[PDB]
């Protein structure tokens, strides 16, 4: 049972060096081929290169970035370094194995996303979204959570510490004038809220932000 | 380098039917007894997963619904019958020579019975008004097709500047979409108007769905 797992920084500044790590378990990196792949904002997958069971490397010559691939056999890890990154290196990075008895990217990691930008990291403001103050209500109630003005991606959002998973839609973040905004909606029955408290838990690691925002009914 | 051209870029298919995705290479990838053209499936938030290797061999665990064929420069991936969880993006990839290259991808949309959205509107929070801004939010949940027009009106006057619309990926269970529409203003501009309305014109209804509130009505 082979597993791969990428890790590395989420933000890097132009002209800096970026180093990612692929941690491998369940199989030794001295017996197969070990590759790096990235997915650009959009849908374009690009092959970058590999390091082989014997430590030999190959780099895709059509790349515009300058890369280096190395390994550590005592840890069963291998690495990808990008030299002098640019904004165009913003992407999601995957590691994947190519087997001698398979001959395809038969095992993949989950991927790690990297943003290359010189903009300063900014913490989000979390706003509750409660029903318009009129008291009429149907058979259900839809609440919301607005996370505005942060950088960079990503953020994580849960409801009631994950206990509330049904009837939840979280919308992908959008960039406007340099900062991201995303929102989430949750639907419950009429008698649940407000007698039962509902809270959106927002975390933004890049700014050390962790916020719990209770949804309070509106006062006239 | 070898170029892989996928077709179509987006493919809508109804449940139970079959989907046909093609992949054409600039040069042959077949050498003697083998063909080097593999297929992968990627779901939102997930990494791509291998489906078919060496043109027509099924990966272990992949349902029998998936099949592949082809040789030389033309290849095809078949899914019969398609199911809700197949909403995804599929990629072809060749192994004949270095550098390896991928196809542009094909998004598989599960055709769905036309469904109208459930619309909710939310005025700015007092916390945001403390900051000097004011965002009005409109949620449109569980509808289909994806395309849908949202129009904001301040005191009956249309407003299109300062609007952020975000769609979710196609739901893997009910095959619906949801979208969020946010209109952001300044506090002082929000306080010199009274009526705020989001109108949703969708193919599902002749007239638009309307949700509104008045600032001073509470």
């Amino acid at each position: 049972e082979v597993q791969l797992q990428e890790s590395g920084p989420g933000l890097a500044k132009p002209s800096q060096t970026l180093s990612l790590t692929c941690s491998v378990t369940g199989s030794s990196i001295t017996s197969d081929y070990w590759n790096w792949i990235r997915k650009f904002p959009g849908n374009k997958l690009e092959y970058m290169g590999y390091i082989s069971y014997s430590g030999s490397t190959y780099y895709n010559p059509s790349l515009k970035s300058q890369i280096s691939i190395t390994r550590d056999t005592s840890k069963n890890h291998y690495y990808l370094q990008l030299n002098s990154v640019t904004t165009e290196d913003t992407a999601t990075y995957y590691c994947a194995r190519q087997g001698l008895r398979n001959w395809y990217f038969d095992v993949w990691g989950t991927g790690t996303t990297v943003t290359v930008s010189s903009a300063k990291t900014t913490a989000p403001s979390v706003y509750p979204l409660a029903p318009v103050c009129g008291g009429t209500t149907g058979s259900s109630v839809t609440l919301g959570c607005l996370v505005k003005g942060y950088f960079p991606e990503p953020v994580t959002l849960t409801w009631n510490s994950g206990s509330l998973s049904s009837g939840v839609h979280t919308f992908p973040a959008l960039l406007q004038s340099g900062l991201y905004t995303l929102s989430s909606s949750v639907t419950v029955t009429s008698n649940t809220w407000p007698s039962q408290t509902i809270t959106c838990n927002v975390a933004h690691p890049a700014s050390s932000t962790k916020v719990d925002k209770k949804i309070e009914p509106r006062v006239p | 380098d070898i170029v892989l051209t996928q077709s179509p870029a987006s493919l809508p298919v109804s449940l139970g039917q079959r989907a046909t995705i093609s992949c054409r290479a600039s040069k042959s990838v077949s050498a003697s007894a083998y063909s080097y053209m593999h297929w992968y499936q990627q779901k939102p938030g997930q990494p791509p997963k291998p489906l078919i290797y060496l043109a027509s061999n099924l990966e272990s665990g992949v349902p029998a619904r998936f099949s592949g064929s082809g040789s030389g420069t033309d290849f095809t991936l078949n899914i019969h019958p398609v199911e809700e969880e197949d909403a995804a993006t599929y990629y072809c990839q060749h192994n004949r020579e270095l550098p390896y290259t991928f196809g542009g991808g094909t998004k598989l949309e599960i055709k769905r019975a036309d469904a109208a959205p459930t619309v909710s509107i939310f005025p700015p929070s007092s916390e945001q008004l403390t900051s000097g801004g004011a965002s009005v939010v409109c949620f449109l949940n569980n509808f289909y097709p994806k395309d849908i027009n949202v129009k904001w009106k301040i005191d009956g006057s249309e407003r299109q500047n300062g609007v952020l619309n975000s769609w979710t990926d196609q739901d893997s269970k009910d095959s619906t979409y949801s979208m969020s529409s946010t209109l952001t203003l300044t506090k002082d501009e929000y306080e010199r108007h009274n009526s705020y309305t989001c109108e949703a014109t969708h193919k599902t209804s002749t007239s638009p769905i309307v949700k509104s509130f008045n600032r001073n009505e509470c």
